[PDB]
Order: C-alpha cells, then sequence, then structure tokens
C-alpha cells in the first residue's frame, strides 16, 4: 500500500550539488500527522536523521546539515525531492524515504532506499560472462551456473534471470570495492547440472547510471 | 542433603499473581523436545535445595 | 545521542532483553519510542511504533516495557527467524536519534561442514582477458570464515577481502571469493586452493 521507491541518480562528483527523489502513492501529504522525509544510513555504523517534511509545509532539518539539506514537496505528483550541496567523501549511504503517518508511530513503513556512492571516477560498462561447467568443475557435484560482472564502478547492480522468470533459488551475493577499484558479483542461483541445455539463462543485468540492457545465452561451454 | 523440598527453575510463561502452578510435565528446555528422557538439551524440573 | 550494547545474544528459546540506553540530555520525558528489526539486505521495518503497543500484521510475541527512563524489547520464543540487528528510536529535543548498532546472533546452531567448489573460467572470458577463478564458499552459519590461498606458490589476497556479507533464505551467510588473474593463462597454472578455516570444520 505504500511504495516508497527512490529514483534519480546514484554517482555524483566531488563537491557538487545532488538531487533525490522518492516517488510515494497508496496515501497523500494532506492529512494531519502525515510526514515524508529522508533517512540515510552508511554501511557498519548506525542510521542518522536528515530532513522530515509535513502537511504544513514545515521543513525540518538536521542540526548538523542546516544549510545543505534543501527538502521540498509536490503534491500535484506525489513526489519528493531532496537537495544537498557539498558533496563529501562521507556522504556514501542508503537514503532510505520514509512515511510518518503519525507522531506516535514513528516512520512505520519504509521504501527500499539506493545507495549514492561519493567518488570522482565515472561509470563503466559491463562484462557478462557466463561460467559454464568444466572438466574442473566437479568437486562435490555443485556445478551451477553464473554470469560474472565485473568492471564496474557503481556499486548498485541486479541480477535478473529471463526478466524475473527462472529467478527461484536465486543466490546471488554482491561483494565490496577491491583493491583495483572495480566491483564484483556472482549468481550463485541454485541450478544442478543436469537441467542446464534444456531450459534458457538469460541474466538480464540492470545498470542503473549506464543504461546497458545487454544479455547473453548461457550454454555448456567446451575446452 | 536435605532433598525433601523442591523448587521451579525452568519455566516460559510468568505466573499470575496468587495462583498455584502445581507443573510436572518435562520442561522442555534446550531447542529440541527429548519428551521425558533428559538426556542432552533437556532439564527436569523440581529440583532440589540442597 | 543514545547507544546501546553491541551483543546481547543468547541461545534460542530462552528469553533476551536488548536494553538500549536512555541519555536524558536530549531527550525530555521518553514518551515515543519506536523499534527497528532492519533485515541484513532489506530496508528497516517496524515492529513497535509506543512504549508497549505494536502495530498490527507484524506482531507475534514483540513487547517493551519502560520503568523510569528506558525500555527494552522482550523476545522469548520468536528466536530462530532470523539474526538481524535492533536499532531503537526515539524523539529528541531537536531531532531524531536512531541509536547505534547491535548485532544479535543466535548463539547455538549447527555447525554445517562449508562446501568448496572450483568454478574455472569458461571459454568466454578467456579470450577476453578477463580469465576469473570463482571459488564457491557457502553452508555455513556462523558469519563469514576467511578463505586460505596456498595455491604452492605464496598467499596472495588478489580479492579475497569482501567476504560477500549477504544472508540468504537459509540464513547461511556466503564467503564466496574471487581472482584476479593474467589475460590468458590456463595450462601455465594449477588448482588454486580453497581450502577455507571454518570454525568446527577447518578443511
Amino acid at each position: 500500500q505504500v511504495t516508497l521507491r527512490e529514483s534519480g541518480p546514484t554517482l555524483v562528483k566531488p563537491k557538487q550539488t545532488l538531487t533525490l527523489t522518492c516517488t510515494f502513492s497508496g496515501f497523500s501529504l494532506s492529512t494531519p500527522g502525515g510526514g515524508v522525509g529522508w533517512i540515510r544510513q552508511p554501511p557498519g555504523k548506525a542510521l542518522e536523521w536528515l530532513a522530515l517534511i509535513y502537511w504544513d509545509d514545515d521543513k525540518r532539518y538536521s542540526p548538523s546539515l542546516k544549510s545543505s539539506l534543501t527538502i521540498t514537496k509536490d503534491t500535484s505528483k506525489n513526489q519528493v525531492v531532496l537537495t544537498m550541496t557539498n558533496m563529501d567523501p562521507v556522504d556514501t549511504a542508503t537514503y532510505y524515504c520514509a512515511r510518518l503517518t503519525a507522531a506516535d508511530t514513528i516512520f512505520d513503513c519504509w521504501g527500499q532506499g539506493t545507495l549514492v556512492t561519493v567518488s570522482s571516477a565515472s561509470t563503466k560498462g559491463p562484462s557478462v560472462f557466463p561460467l559454464a561447467p568444466s572438466s574442473k568443475s566437479t568437486s562435490g557435484g555443485t556445478a551451477a551456473l553464473g554470469c560474472l560482472v565485473k568492471d564496474y564502478f557503481p556499486e548498485p547492480v541486479t541480477v535478473s534471470w529471463n526478466s524475473g522468470a527462472l529467478t527461484s533459488g536465486v543466490h546471488t551475493f554482491p561483494a565490496v570495492l577491491q583493491s583495483s577499484g572495480l566491483y564484483s558479483l556472482s549468481s550463485v542461483v541454485t541450478v544442478p547440472s543436469s537441467s542446464l541445455g534444456t531450459q534458457t539463462y538469460i541474466c538480464n543485468v540492470n545498470h542503473k547510471p549506464s543504461n546497458t540492457k545487454v544479455d547473453k545465452r548461457v550454454e555448456p561451454k567446451s575446452c | 542433603g536435605n532433598y525433601n523440598y523442591l523448587y521451579r527453575l525452568f519455566r516460559k510463561s510468568n505466573l499470575k499473581p496468587f495462583e498455584r502452578d502445581i507443573s510436572t510435565e518435562i520442561y522442555q528446555a534446550g531447542s529440541t523436545p527429548c519428551n521425558g528422557v533428559e538426556g542432552f538439551n533437556c532439564y527436569f524440573p523440581l529440583q532440589s535445595y540442597g | 545521542a543514545l547507544t546501546q550494547p553491541a551483543s546481547v545474544s543468547g541461545s534460542p528459546g530462552l528469553s533476551i532483553t536488548i536494553s538500549c540506553t536512555a541519555t536524558s540530555s536530549d531527550v525530555g520525558a521518553y514518551n515515543y519510542v519506536s523499534w527497528y528489526q532492519q533485515h541484513p539486505g532489506q530496508a528497516p521495518k517496524l515492529m513497535i511504533y509506543d512504549v508497549s503497543k505494536r502495530p498490527s500484521g507484524v506482531s507475534n510475541r514483540f513487547s517493551g516495557s519502560k520503568s523510569a527512563n528506558t525500555a527494552s524489547l522482550t523476545i522469548s520464543g520468536l528466536q530462530a527467524e532470523d539474526e538481524a540487528d535492533y536499532y531503537c528510536s526515539s524523539y529528541t529535543t531537536t531531532s531524531v536519534v536512531f541509536g547505534g548498532g547491535t548485532k544479535l546472533t543466535v548463539l547455538g546452531q549447527p555447525k554445517a561442514a562449508p562446501s568448496v567448489t572450483l568454478f574455472p573460467p569458461s571459454s568466454e572470458e578467456l579470450q577476453a582477458n578477463k580469465a576469473t577463478l570463482v571459488c564457491l564458499i557457502s553452508d555455513f552459519y556462523p558469519g563469514a570464515v576467511t578463505v586460505a590461498w596456498k595455491a604452492d606458490s605464496s598467499p596472495v589476497k588478489a580479492g579475497v577481502e569482501t567476504t560477500t556479507p549477504s544472508k540468504q533464505s537459509n540464513n547461511k551467510y556466503a564467503a564466496s571469493s574471487y581472482l584476479s588473474l593474467t589475460p590468458e593463462q590456463w595450462k601455465s597454472h594449477r588448482s588454486y586452493s580453497c581450502q577455507v578455516t571454518h570454525e568446527g570444520s577447518t578443511v
């Protein structure tokens, strides 16, 4: 009933003006006690309150960020815009779009949150390459397929097999930044070594900054 | 060792004020039931004072 | 800014109390207090909005009670669903505090042996100068163990300091690893060792 899905840019240059949005539906910003705010959380620490607007055009800001955080509302299209300047390499976090239906219930329902990294590098293309079992792939019986992707700076990325059709039992576990400066993640979807040539496996990668909807089928490759 | 009097140590729900709770069944301790035979991951109620 | 202990973990079945501090310096009377159960990998979800009153739908035995200045979550039976974090939030005099970190784990779980499976690169990235030797390490509950590489030459990280901190549906963390190799060299190397040391099963 409450879809606080965030949208907008994910990569930003140092010392710039960032703009985040989160489209909401299922409610309004006119009932008494309503409120839409922004909450971020750096990976590895606790959460910190950024701002919280109300139904009476009251824009409450954080005591530390009193000048950068300038949040505005848009009731005509049900969108909340958050503006912040002075992009320091400390603002990297997952910004959650919050909803305050009443004062007693502090942020009852949340959204999903997007990870905005603060660096100076640009975006790179995907490296979709299937991982078929080989002569040295039999260790205990597990020979699951994969399409490991690397050589990409923007961390937020998902793996969707057959556009979300054969995604039953997917164990795609992301990773962190390596020593070179490029992320990497593989798919650990539970598919036995028997049913690999019958079904079609196309992991549709979804790159948000680069907009690269490349596709690559997975088949049993020989030597 | 005066083993006549006994008490209650292993419980799961707090009793109500002024309530007589005579529990004799085998307390399911640990994480898995054992159905009488204590063995491991179990404890028998009505322990001794000493 | 109120704090809270790091680990209040206990054995399943028994009851534990996550007593996060009060810090009456900023809070006035501790009127409204909420608790979150953010699952690792997803967004935080509310389980109790008032001091004791819990919202409908998602509520089995979650309860709280504040005596004079601080509250605490009381969970006794529901201790075998997931080892998520517990943040306590309260209204301050000028802002909203979210507390600190508390990684509540499940003390005592089957010590299943880890799984080591080699995944050599196929004939898709070997010619593309992107040869990678991916090694799948999963099937172990306690945290993410450290991978060991003893492939007859030297212990080289080459991109192992990740531990893949992502929990699956079976509540089993997997320490998946990778390996940065040369553009095209398959026969010049050998089988790289993935003998990971796990608590209980060092092999």
